[PDB]
């Protein structure tokens, strides 16, 4: 599921900025 | 009269724009009691003003890291549009001060923890409870924006609840005076407009496409593009193509369309009707936008304070000590702030 693939994922905590 | 309100609020706004409150306190009037966020910059602490007893959130920021990371333009904006903005969702600036280190902004403590905390742990907003917040954004976008300024960090993590239960936003430190275009590639990745990453010069249009992405994030649970690493996730952004959960309702369905649109020609709160093709849209047709700028709706979701300086609604972070050389550091740079 789509759902089961972003929580399995890298980017599920507090995200940081770019300015990059 | 939403116009006469606004010319208004534009020469309050001026005035302080003009004319920016400084030195307004000083380190050795709060004790530092706790870590309530850390940001890509420097950390917010909850602290207790001696003389008052009341609590307030201090972000801290160290002038050599805010060099280093190129910030300080940005930062000098952050202070100089946060001390003269005024709105219900805003958050205030209490206090601003600086020493031989650091730079202080002391904010109202919004006690409720981040909009992120509570997305992540219910896993999902309600369309009611969506629609809730978004309103509240929706207004503060058409106040700022009528200021000429461009916010630039709409996130779950920059937006606070408060003891009603309403958005305080925070984080100005991407926040801009800007009439036309401007060119820095900065925000957060899942949030960026594809015009943004392709580098073409943009406005405040991209304010309107993170709402909607924000608007997708709070009723999916998850955001609209994402992947492992930036560069995937921008790939996906710039492809454009969006797929919505089952249970989005049609008319969600539609306006996200219309927000994470990325024909500039027809992204919505950008057009002719400006920010009442948004008010107007049939997902918002039980909004009551003056009872929303009034606080008078209840909020879906009210948070559990047990007093003062609770902190329970936030995570616990690492301590660190703030050091004060007894060199001063960037006194030219920082001299307005
Ligand atoms: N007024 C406030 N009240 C309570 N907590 C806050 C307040 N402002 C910020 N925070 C917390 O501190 C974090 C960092 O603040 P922020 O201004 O976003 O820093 P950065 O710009 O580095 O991201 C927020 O995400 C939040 O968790
Ligand atoms: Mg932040
Ligand atoms: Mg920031």
């Amino acid at each position: 599921t789509t759902y089961a693939d972003f929580i399995a994922s890298g980017r599920t905590g507090r995200r940081a900025c770019i300015h990059d | 009269s939403v116009k006469e309100f606004l010319a208004k609020a534009k020469e309050d706004f001026l005035k302080k724009w003009e004319t920016p409150s400084q030195n307004t306190a000083q380190l050795d009037q709060f004790d530092r009691i706790k870590t309530l966020g850390t940001g890509s910059f420097g950390r917010v602490m909850l602290v207790k003003h001696k003389e008052s007893g009341n609590h307030y959130a201090m972000k801290i920021l160290d002038k050599q890291k805010v060099v280093k990371l190129k910030q300080i333009e940005h930062t000098l904006n952050e202070k100089r549009i946060l001390q003269a903005v005024n709105f219900p969702f805003l958050v205030k600036l209490e206090f601003s001060f600086k020493d031989n280190s650091n730079l202080y902004m002391v904010m109202e403590y919004v006690a409720g923890g981040e909009m992120f905390s509570h997305l992540r742990r219910i896993g999902r907003f309600s369309e009611p409870h969506a629609r809730f917040y978004a309103a509240q954004i929706v207004l503060t976008f058409e106040y700022l924006h009528s200021l000429d300024l461009i916010y630039r960090d709409l996130k779950p993590e920059n937006l606070l609840i408060d003891q009603q239960g309403y958005i305080q936003v925070t984080d100005f430190g991407f926040a801009k005076r800007v009439k036309g275009r401007t060119w820095t590639l900065c925000g957060t990745p899942e949030y960026l407009a594809p015009e943004i990453i392709l580098s073409k010069g943009y406005n405040k249009a991209v304010d309107w496409w993170a709402l909607g992405v924000l608007i997708y994030e709070m009723a999916a649970g998850y955001p609209p593009f994402f992947a492992d690493q930036p560069i995937q996730i921008y790939e996906k952004i710039v492809s454009g193509k969006v797929r919505f959960p089952s249970h989005f309702s049609s008319d969600l369905k539609d306006l996200l369309r219309n927000l994470l649109q990325v024909d500039l020609t027809k992204r919505f709160g950008n057009l002719k009707n400006g920010v009442n093709d948004i008010k107007n849209h049939k997902w918002f047709a039980t909004t009551d936008w003056i009872a929303i700028y009034q606080r008078k709706v209840e909020a879906p979701f009210i948070p559990k304070f047990k007093g003062p300086g609770d902190t329970s609604n936030f995570d616990d972070y690492e301590e660190e000590e703030i050091r004060v050389s007894i060199n001063e550091k960037c006194g030219k740079e920082f001299t307005e702030f």
